[PDB]
RNA sequence: ACGUACGACCAUACCCAGUGGAAAGCACGGCAUCCCGUCCGCUCUGCCCUAGUUAAGCCACUGAGGGCCCGGUUAGUAGUUGGGUCGGUGACGACCAGCGAAUCCCGGGUGUUGUACGU
């Protein structure tokens, strides 16, 4: 029974999809819990949850993250936390060979946040990966900056399971993340989920119509711990 | 109601991950009323999804016994990190 | 016998596991299997056996969690002729056939983007044990004969030997038209009298027999394939649900409001703190 | 190594510290060696050593005197530094650690090991003055490394990291050609280093250059007089390597082999050198304390219907022995009567008073370790059958004559009597009414769980816990209810333990004490009156100071509600 | 008041006898129970249905309808033992252990919707003693 | 509103002790020929919803109940960064920034909700 578990735990040439992990801090407001609930709902197949309110801080010490990643085989973590200095934070962590590769902090605006339950349409089925569109000038930067890192982890969150053949009966949902141009105030990233209803007013191609469901999140990017070039060169390579 | 949109910057589509990076700057109205912001964002998303499935349906399809017409996808070209490195 | 010694570190399980109605390991295994690695949703056919009833929905999985496509029950088979034994194998096959006919009728099999595709399903048995001869496979056989395509083998059908891979289709065709109930009635009538009257009371008073049961189930199946959208009324249909809402509200033990909670706290203070 | 200024502005001028510092700073080795004795004599006195540390004498010793090529100046510097270590507390050792004295101490250890281990001059042909200076150097190394090991936990880890000093200890204890003081200090430093240290025990058991574990095992097996000071070191090794009864290592590595020689040391004690006996008692008490986590690590690595069928069927029987726990067999069969004989010695000497105090401490440790094991409903039956007549022997021989006669001695004998009564469970020999003496002790008695009254409440609860003469149970119940009614003048720990004993005594209705004592005296009315007052006092306890007491008092309140509901239902 | 659905009922009657001796005792349990017994050091068989009350009635006929107070457990089950199996019908000693349930026990043992039986429905010791006094007309001392 | 099936948040839903549950549905229950599985038709599987019983399951309510949760607070404190400046022979202490807990305390709560079919 443990032989297949060891085979799945073993490194493999063609990568299996990454298992995300959702865990909660000591303090957590209801908005951050609802945000993690929506993200865990959108990543429902390949994820695990901890309800044990772990008392760790990801930016000071990363040993507990290494322990959890080696124990549960999780290459992606979302950590929710709340402070008086920073009201609602979600930190995305990508780890490679059970060591922390990349971390980022998202500050969520609680006044403009809407959950999935507040929209009342048909929702996305479990495990169907959505299409992605990334509209914004801030994602195209020469120097590696915050928004390129945000793109490089929101792609890894919403990729799901890769396949070279996709039936047309999917392709019904888009995840639209948009960033303002870098102008005083820091630019605001925006995550919206939309569903596609096709109306064929055109002769040949169908015309899309967009109906909103899902989370409505307004992020502002915060603290960062960029990857070392030694880990980046060795983990960015291709088989 | 056209089925295509023309923008000053061409889209950079990556069909391996069902992706479309759009380098045209989104014009945020920055108004107090959230409603007009919602229709503007929905219009931008509508144009993005229109370009996305137009580029998907440009690629050749094949009907199948499963009864779903399948769209053949190119291999993914966007660089991504790795869970565990290449053995040997 | 004493010393309840405690446990704030104790973490409860889920709501539908403490009640013991759903095994989430098998549910996760079922929804992962259904993906097909193509991004296409697959409908799973659930079947749950109560006493006196068979419940057959045909669910799909969502974020809020579930949407019933079409639901077939064992009650409305009383509208098609069969009235006794709405739990056995023949009623299970009839409910599966009715469910397949209903889901194939409401599917239709205005600007769709697919620019004659038979339907697909996955069997769900739930917490019922998947032994051979179990009526979950009767519902599965009724669905797979009604017109939908379920990936299945004849390993778990009854009348099937285990040391050789031969399926006795005579035994299966006997169970479809309820022949085991017929021969059990014959055996209990000939070699007994007390149990054949103690059981089968509604069989006796409605004057049905073996060949009558076989032809009656066959006529029921033809009626199912004819018009699978009948309606039934049974006992006491007081309609206009607001009447039922008023009836339930005037038999509901109401709580104590915040003013009533303050009054109860004052009464407890005057009765215990002030004696 | 910053050159900070010296602000000498004391009211009493350094009339002799200045010439001593000038002689220490002089380049003459003989003058420094002569001034080392005067500086050590000055450092031995108080209110002037602090002036020497104002002179920064420790830096001058560390970077100049100890770095000298001549070995005599190094010997004088090590004598100075060991005198300053002996005089001052562990913050001085932390200060030496932060100046990196560990690298220099390892370099000096390697140098002295190279000078002693060599057979090319050889070491044996050297003069007695030279070898005496070398052994004085090694004595300074040992006393300094022992005090740094005793300083802090991270210093202990850093000393255990360095391999050269451990190799020096192994060669010193295996060569055994040093004088007796150096060998004894090496034994003491291995004792201090071996406590809860996996690395030291691994280096002891994995050495093949000298095979130090073989020498220690051969010494511990034989009747060598000093060998008992080695034995606890091996015990610490068996504390570190998890080599016990459940999984022995080489040659059946258990503490039982260490048992009889120490018991033989107890045979060397006569009524009417003492360090040997004290260390043997300390090592025996250490074994008795460590046997508890030995049991829980043994346990770390349908049935209810079967237990009910065994209990209800009246098929209870006694068979078997402690074959799986040979250390317990050697402790019960040999060590317990020796501690009984040692405890009842005449009290004419204060040395015998200290010996009796340590013997009662060891008996208390082993009795609490045995009595914490669950003997309810016949589980662990053979251990109970082995322990039971020896426990009655402990009650008859030790508890009664000591109790016939110090608050500390009374506390120790009360803890021991509670440990015996927790396993006897009302089968104690009621001779001369010892419960009345315990009541008199508790009335004369007039972090919170270690009081004298708590242990008195615990022992007077256990003596009548099971069937025993109705009058003993009657007096205990009257005393406990009288304590519960007058709850204003007692700590909450006494209330919690009195409630726990009252639950354990009058639990089931099958006993005659429930009908004869509980219902005839109306204790339920007193408990129902007591419930809101104890609710108020358990709401009065702060949580951040004593969370353990608060949790146990909340458990006591919940069990009191359940018990009063039980006695209301069962009538 | 009282319900017909809460009346006492015998659930089972397990028979237990503690190399060659076990082989000989297995045939004795097989001929007495009518079923094939199972091994553990000791052999035991489980007997249900209408024959279990007959076997327990014979066992109480051996002990002439008198049982001690300590034999009734606090859970509700009760047991005893007979040192010779010859008088029932090499000497073998065997013990009789019996469990009591009400209707509605199945809610603790089913697969779907497993639940705990209620506090007011659990069997107590004194009801078992009253049942023992009522049915076989035996005296508990 | 109430009930079932399938669910989503996964203790505001659990734990202990009391009192009540129209309608229908859930159950409990009845039987051992066939399919099937056991030392034992106890569980699992098959046949009867007739006879019963709300006793338990389930639901509802009550309790200065234990627990748990939400909001305010305890704190930008303790602790930490020995990260920077002054004392201190030291051990370390002040000081300035970054990171940053918890009990106590005060107020309130004991489940919301989606689809389908019913009463």
């Amino acid at each position: 029974r443990s032989k297949r578990a060891l085979e799945k735990r073993a490194p493999k040439i063609v990568e299996n999809p990454k298992t995300c992990l959702f865990l909660r801090g000591t303090t957590c407001s209801q908005i951050t819990q609802d945000a993690m609930n929506d993200l865990y709902a959108m990543r429902q197949v390949h994820a695990k949850r901890f309800h044990k309110k772990n008392a760790i801080h990801p930016f000071e010490d990363a040993t507990s993250l290494c322990f959890f990643s080696e124990k549960n085989d999780c290459s992606l973590m979302v950590f929710g936390s709340s402070n008086k200095k920073r009201p609602h934070t979600l930190t995305f962590v990508r780890m490679f060979d059970y060591k922390v590769l990349d971390m980022l902090e998202f500050y969520l605006d609680p006044d403009t946040y809407r959950s999935i339950s507040q929209f009342k349409t048909s929702k996305i089925p479990i495990g169907m990966r959505p299409m992605m569109v990334f509209a914004g000038t801030a994602f195209e930067s020469p120097v590696p900056n915050a928004f390129t890192m945000a793109k490089s982890m929101l792609i890894d969150f919403f990729r799901g399971e890769p396949s070279d053949k996709i039936d047309v009966e999917g392709l019904r949902f888009v995840v639209v993340v948009t960033a303002d141009e870098p102008t005083s105030q820091k630019p605001i990233l925006r995550l919206r989920v939309y569903g596609i209803r096709t109306k064929r007013s055109g002769t040949r191609l169908p015309r899309v119509e967009v109906e909103e469901h899902g989370p409505r999140m307004d992020f502002r990017l915060g603290r960062m711990r960029e990857p070392d070039p030694a880990m980046l060169k060795e983990a960015m390579k291709k088989a | 109601l056209p089925v295509t949109v023309e923008k000053p910057t061409p889209y950079t589509f990556d069909l391996g991950l069902l992706l479309a990076n759009d380098p045209n700057p989104v014009n945020v109205p920055k108004t107090t009323d959230t409603q007009v912001l919602e229709q503007h964002l929905a219009s931008v998303a509508r144009d993005g999804a229109q370009v996305l499935i137009n580029q998907l349906l440009t690629t050749t399809t094949i009907t199948a016994t499963k009864d779903g017409v399948l769209l053949t996808l190119p291999p993914p070209t966007t660089p991504l990190p790795r869970e565990k490195p290449v053995p040997q | 016998a004493f010393h309840k010694l405690v446990y704030s570190r104790f973490q409860t399980k889920f709501k539908r596991r403490r009640q013991g109605k759903t095994d989430y390991y098998a549910r996760k295994r079922l929804i992962t299997q259904a993906k097909n690695k193509y991004n296409a949703p697959k409908y799973r056919l659930v079947v749950r056996f109560t006493n006196r009833d068979i419940i057959t929905q045909m669910v799909t999985s969502e974020i809020n969690g579930d949407k019933i496509f079409a639901a077939a029950y064992s009650h409305e088979l009383r509208a098609y002729g069969i009235n006794h034994g709405l739990t056995n194998w023949a009623a299970a096959y009839a409910t599966g056939l009715l469910l397949a006919r209903r889901v194939l009728a409401k599917l239709g099999l205005e600007a769709a983007e697919t620019e004659r595709r038979p339907f697909k399903a996955i069997l769900d048995v739930g917490l019922a044990r998947t032994s051979t001869g179990a009526r979950v496979f009767g519902v599965m056989k009724g669905a797979s004969d009604g017109g939908i395509f379920i990936p299945h083998s004849e390993n778990r059908f009854p009348g099937y030997d285990i040391e050789t891979e031969e399926l006795d289709t005579e035994v299966l065709k006997k169970y479809i038209y309820g022949g085991h109930v017929a021969e059990y009635m014959e055996t209990l009538a000939d070699d007994d009298e007390e149990r054949y009257k103690s059981q089968f009371v509604k069989y006796i008073e409605d004057d049905v027999e073996a060949d009558s049961l076989e032809e009656l189930y066959a006529e029921a199946h033809k009626q199912i394939r004819a018009d699978p959208f009948r309606k039934y009324v049974s006992d006491a249909p007081k309609k206009s649900k607001e009447e039922w809402k008023a009836e339930s509200l005037k038999y509901k033990k109401a709580k104590l409001s915040r003013e009533e909670r303050k009054a109860r706290v004052e009464a407890k203070i005057k009765q215990l703190l002030a004696e | 190594v910053k050159p900070p200024t010296d602000p000498e502005l004391a009211k009493l001028r350094e009339d002799k510290i200045l010439p001593v510092l000038k002689d220490l700073k002089s380049p003459d080795a003989k003058s420094r060696t002569t001034a080392a004795g005067a500086i050590a004599n000055i450092v031995q006195d108080a209110k002037c050593r602090k002036l020497l540390l104002r002179e920064q004498v420790v830096h001058i010793v560390l970077t100049e005197t100890l770095t000298d090529n001549n070995i005599d100046s190094r010997a004088a510097g090590w004598e100075i530094l060991k005198v300053l270590a002996q005089e001052e507390e562990a913050d001085f050792c932390v200060h030496l650690y932060r100046l990196d004295v560990l690298t220099a101490i390892e370099h000096a250890a390697k140098a002295v090991l190279e000078t002693l281990t060599t057979s090319e001059p050889p070491f044996s042909k050297l003069l007695k003055a030279q070898q005496r200076l070398v052994w004085d150097i090694t004595g300074s190394l040992l006393v300094l490394i022992g005090l740094l090991a005793l300083a802090r936990d991270e210093i202990h880890e850093a000393v255990a990291t360095k391999q050269t000093i451990l190799r020096l200890l192994f060669r010193l204890i295996s060569a055994d050609i040093a004088p007796q003081d150096i060998y004894e200090e090496a034994i003491s430093c291995l004792t201090t280093l071996s406590e809860d240290n996996l690395k030291v025990g691994q280096a002891i058991t994995d050495d093949q250059e000298t095979h130090v574990y073989d020498v220690l095992l051969k010494l511990a097996t034989g009747t060598d007089p000093r060998a008992v000071m080695a034995c606890g070191v091996l015990h610490n090794v068996f504390t570190s390597l998890q080599w016990m009864d459940h999984s022995p290592g080489k040659d059946g590595a258990c503490d039982a082999i260490l048992i009889p020689t120490l018991t033989r040391a107890l045979e060397h004690v006569v009524p009417g050198y003492a360090n040997i006996t004290l260390l043997a008692l300390v090592t025996l008490a250490s074994i008795g304390t460590d046997f508890q986590e030995t049991l829980v690590k043994g346990n770390q690595g349908s049935e209810m219907q079967a237990d009910m069928e065994r209990v209800v069927g009246a098929d209870g029987t006694d068979d078997g022995d402690l074959e799986d726990l040979p250390t317990l067999r050697e402790l019960i069969q040999t060590a317990v009567p020796q501690l009984i004989r040692l405890s009842n010695l005449p009290i004419d000497s204060d040395e015998s008073l200290t010996i009796q105090s340590h013997a009662l401490s060891a008996l208390n440790n082993i009795s609490w370790t045995i009595s914490c094991l669950e003997f309810a409903n016949g589980e662990n039956a053979n251990i109970h059958n082995a322990w039971y007549p020896t426990a009655k022997k402990i009650w008859r021989k030790t508890i009664l004559p000591i109790l016939e006669a110090d608050l500390k001695l009374a506390t120790q004998v009360t803890s021991l009597a509670w440990a015996v009564a927790r396993v006897l469970h009302g089968e104690t020999p009621t001779d001369g009414n010892p419960h009345r003496k315990f009541i008199s002790l508790y009335h004369s008695s007039k972090d919170p769980f270690q009081g004298l009254g708590v242990k008195c409440i615990g022992v007077v609860g256990s003596l009548a816990h099971d069937p025993a003469p109705i009058e003993v149970n009657r007096e205990v119940g009257v005393f406990l209810v009288t304590l519960l009614r007058q709850s204003n003048n007692v700590p909450p720990a006494e209330i919690v333990e009195a409630l726990n004993q009252l639950f354990d005594i009058y639990g089931d209705e099958e006993l005659a004490c429930d009908k004869e004592v509980f219902w005839k005296d109306g204790f339920l009315k007193h408990l129902e009156e007591f419930l809101p007052k104890m609710r108020t006092l358990t709401k009065g306890i702060d949580k951040r100071t004593q969370p353990e007491l608060r949790t146990r008092a909340d458990e006591a309140l919940l069990n009191l509600g359940r018990f009063v509901q039980y006695k209301k239902k069962h009538a | 008041a009282q319900n017909p659905m809460r009346e006492l009922r015998i659930q089972k009657l397990v028979l237990n006898i503690s190399g060659d001796r076990l082989t000989r005792a297995a045939k004795v349990l097989e001929q007495l129970s009518g079923q094939t017994p199972v091994y553990s050091i000791a052999v035991h068989v489980t007997v249900r249905g209408p024959k279990a009350e007959e076997i327990l009635e014979r066992g109480l006929k051996v002990k002439e309808y008198e049982l001690r107070r300590r034999n009734f457990s606090e859970t509700g089950n009760f047991g005893f033992g007979i040192s010779e199996h010859i008088d029932l019908g090499g000497i073998y000693g065997m013990d009789f252990y019996c469990c009591m349930t009400r209707p509605g026990e199945r809610v603790a043992k089913r697969r779907r919707c497993k639940s705990r039986i209620g506090a007011s429905h659990r069997i107590t010791r004194e009801e078992t003693i009253r049942w023992f006094k009522q049915r076989f007309d035996g005296i508990v001392r």
